[PDB]
């Protein structure tokens, strides 16, 4: 690994409560300022990154309900006006679409039963929002028509809280994971789903009830699977076992689009090992080009790997540490051009690392 | 190898996403 970073700044949010999420806005055009959002307690805060490590506070959203606790956020844009948008959700199970320019709530969606653990936007259609919940289901929303396209759960759905989910690069399929130790595949390029999405745009709307995934395994990890991301046709997933596991459904040669729903095989390609990240609910992230992988630990250390180096042990970068950063890093975010890496903590602190 | 093949998939697909982002002019926050 070639990558090096310098800690240029840090701050602490006045509420002192844990920050669960951080996301840079990757929709902002080249040349425009690098903006990121943080989520924790009943707050959503926007910051702008300037020269010489300057972190400029933009606006603070404070939820009317003092008992709300936001766990996640995701960015999108209005497909018609090119206006940026921000979706947030947490313990209350309510999705809020916030205008990040005015820091005011545009709309909300109840729908979900219980806590929403993660939000993700489709990489091609800015209107398709995926929420994962404590009620064991995933939900696909069309935020342009305010319709719930599909509910993924039921007969062969998750058996405990869904903690994380990810769309692949072209937005053809989703991998979900959770407290039941399983990773489940849900194809959205199926005729049924592609037609349900088309119908959501023609719209009481009848949501699809997807009771059956296209793959399911519980042989990767021995505990809660708290983070999942696609890496091409391969999967990156972790539990609390001090490793991120790189694997694929089926046998070594099995094509991701040829595996059948009953496929019982699973192939591990490698593991990215680290230390002191043995506690539940710690997220890993990648930059846009998927050249870098980052993960924070329970003790303030930030691990980085070069995904372009085949051997994961040889892929290891110099671990990022600051003597004042001792609290659990819940989530990290790379700016679209990966020149900036932000980490957020349990002590409401925010850390800015700039590429050297 | 499985690595090089997967790397080209990521490269091809992220390029498609990058091109779609380049045609866009999302207003500043
Ligand atoms: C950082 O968040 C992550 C990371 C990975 C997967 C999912 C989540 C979202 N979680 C929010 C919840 C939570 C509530 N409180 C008070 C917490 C304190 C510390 C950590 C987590 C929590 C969790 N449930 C299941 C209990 C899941």
């Amino acid at each position: 690994c070639k990558y090096s970073f310098k800690c240029v700044n840090s701050l602490k949010e006045d509420h002192n409560q844990p920050l669960f999420g951080v996301q840079f806005n990757w929709h902002s055009k080249e040349g425009d300022p690098l903006v990121f959002a943080t989520v924790g307690s009943n707050r959503v805060t926007l910051y702008e990154c300037h020269s010489q490590g300057e972190i400029r506070l933009l606006q603070s959203y404070v939820d009317a309900d003092a008992d709300e606790n936001f766990y996640t956020c995701a960015w999108t844009y209005d497909s018609n006006t090119s206006h940026p948008l921000l979706a947030v959700a947490g313990s209350r199970g309510i999705i809020r679409i916030i205008n990040p320019i005015t820091m005011q709530c545009i709309k909300h969606y109840v729908g979900h039963g219980n806590a929403i653990n993660e939000l993700k936007f489709h990489p091609r259609d800015p209107n398709l929002l995926l929420s994962v919940s404590k009620d064991h289901a995933l939900r696909l929303w069309n935020i342009q028509t305010d319709t719930l396209v599909a509910i993924f759960g039921g007969v062969e759905g998750h058996r405990d809280e869904v903690l994380s989910a990810d769309y692949d690069l072209l937005g053809e399929k989703i991998m979900s994971c959770g407290m039941d130790h399983s990773l489940k595949l849900w194809r959205i390029n199926s005729k049924r789903m592609m037609n349900a999405i088309k119908e959501s745009y023609d719209y009481p709307f009848i949501s699809q009830k997807i009771h059956f995934p296209d793959f399911s395994t519980r042989d990767i990890h021995r505990n809660y699977v708290d983070c999942v991301r696609w890496l091409g046709d391969l999967i990156l997933s972790k539990s609390c076992e001090n490793a991120i596991v790189c694997w694929k459904p089926g046998k070594m040669e099995d094509d991701i689009d040829k595996i059948k729903p009953s496929e019982s095989n699973v192939t591990i390609l490698g593991r990215f090992d680290y230390s002191q990240c043995d506690i539940w609910y710690m997220r890993f992230s990648m930059d846009f080009w998927q050249k870098m992988l980052a993960l924070g630990n329970q003790v303030g250390k930030l691990y980085v790997w070069d995904l372009e180096v085949e051997d994961p042990h040889k892929a290891k970068c110099t671990t990022l540490t600051h003597h004042k950063c001792g609290a659990a890093i819940r989530q990290t975010s790379f700016s679209r051009d990966s020149s900036i890496l932000i980490a957020v903590c349990d002590d409401a602190s925010i850390w800015r690392w700039d590429r050297l | 190898s499985m690595f090089s093949s997967n790397r080209q998939k990521i490269l091809e697909r992220t390029e498609i996403l990058n091109q779609e982002w380049k045609q866009r002019r999302i207003q500043p926050v």
